[PDB]
């Protein structure tokens, strides 16, 4: 296991 | 240790896809000038050595991406610096506060991260 996706900026994540 | 030609320092690099320059440490000189770059979140990809900013500890005043490392992402500036647990920080001045982010969660969007490549890219 490893901590969530972070950000990956080829989409965005709606903040 | 003190220096070592690419492979082993602490820099930050472009994610693929057209993404953001991120924080991340060379793990290997994959070959013509591409490297392998362990993101300090974990993440290993090549990228190449134009796309790579080598000596970057973040300017005061640089606008930069605040990343909440979970994924919370909104942008704001530098106007600070801390070191704590043996790692940096930065207060990033963002939505008109003082707030502490790390390294790996002050990222440099790509327009930002041109500002820095034209000195600071390995290529």
């Amino acid at each position: 296991r490893a901590h969530s996706s972070h950000l990956k900026s080829k989409k965005g994540q709606s903040t | 240790g003190h220096m070592n030609s690419f492979v082993g320092l602490r820099v930050v690099a472009k994610w693929s896809s057209n993404g953001y320059f991120y924080s991340g440490k060379i793990t290997r000189d994959v070959g013509a000038g591409k490297y392998k770059l362990l993101f300090d979140d974990g993440y290993e990809c090549d990228v190449l050595g134009k796309d790579i900013l080598l000596c970057d500890p973040i300017p005061l005043d640089t606008e930069v991406t605040a990343l909440s490392e979970d994924e919370y992402f909104s942008a704001g500036v530098v106007k600070g610096h801390r070191k704590e647990s043996g790692e940096l920080y930065y207060s990033i001045e963002k939505e008109g506060q003082r707030k502490w982010y790390k390294r790996m969660a002050v990222i440099l969007s790509l327009e930002q991260g041109n500002r820095l490549r034209e000195q600071y890219g390995l290529g």
